[PDB]
């Protein structure tokens, strides 16, 4: 921890197949476990972000 | 739409059904077109659609009964598209409601109505009545089935 700075690594990501791989499958498992793209926090860096436990898809991410 | 008989279907009929159907869908549409944009998949929006128990059993009706079954294609295409994590159905099939005083709606053969053992409604009682269906409970429902 200390450097994490808004963009980090997505300079990275733009040009790398492989770092593509890295960052696509994170912020689908994240998207489908927790309802949340870790994308969107390092690109964006939102200040509020409200989970929503609505659906089936819904009510497993509020489960976990 | 009244006293138009299936010989006096014309353009204010066919304008109806546009309102009372396809634009509908058209809307529905566009809310899922918005939310999947921005990858919204677990707040779904309950529409809420009134459907009638009397489908073609007055008459005079226009296109109102064709416009009104139509909508229950909803319940099934549900389960069978790719929009019911943008999207829940809960269709409200509303029952007699009285109106203000005497011309409104049909009032005064609602007491005659309800001597069969039918109940009508007072149009806040209706308005209970599909509220409940944005409870906690039946919007938990909706988003099974």
């Amino acid at each position: 921890q200390g450097s994490q700075e808004q963009g980090m690594g997505m300079d990275l990501y733009k040009t790398s197949k492989a770092a593509q791989d890295v960052w696509n499958r994170a912020d689908n498992h994240f998207k489908d476990t927790y309802g949340f793209s870790i994308l969107d926090i390092v690109i964006n860096n939102p200040v509020n972000l409200t989970i929503h436990f609505g659906g089936e898809k819904g009510k497993r991410i509020r489960e976990n | 739409e009244q006293g138009i008989e299936l010989e006096h279907i014309d353009s204010k009929s066919e304008f109806a059904h546009r309102i009372m159907l396809t634009n509908i869908l058209r809307m529905m549409g566009c809310v899922k077109k918005q939310k999947s944009a921005r990858g919204i998949e677990t707040r779904p929006a309950q529409v809420i659609l009134p459907m009638s128990p009397n489908h073609g059993t007055f008459g005079g009706d226009g296109m109102y009964s064709e416009s009104k079954l139509s909508l229950e294609t909803l319940f099934n295409r549900w389960h069978s598209e790719s929009w019911a994590n943008q999207l829940t159905v809960c269709g409200a099939i509303i029952g007699w409601t009285r109106g203000t005083g005497l011309m409104s709606a049909n009032n005064i053969i609602a007491e005659g109505i309800e001597k069969m053992g039918v109940r009508t409604f007072s149009q806040k009682e209706m308005a209970f009545n599909l509220l409940g269906l944005l409870t906690p409970e039946v919007v938990e429902l909706c988003q099974k089935s």
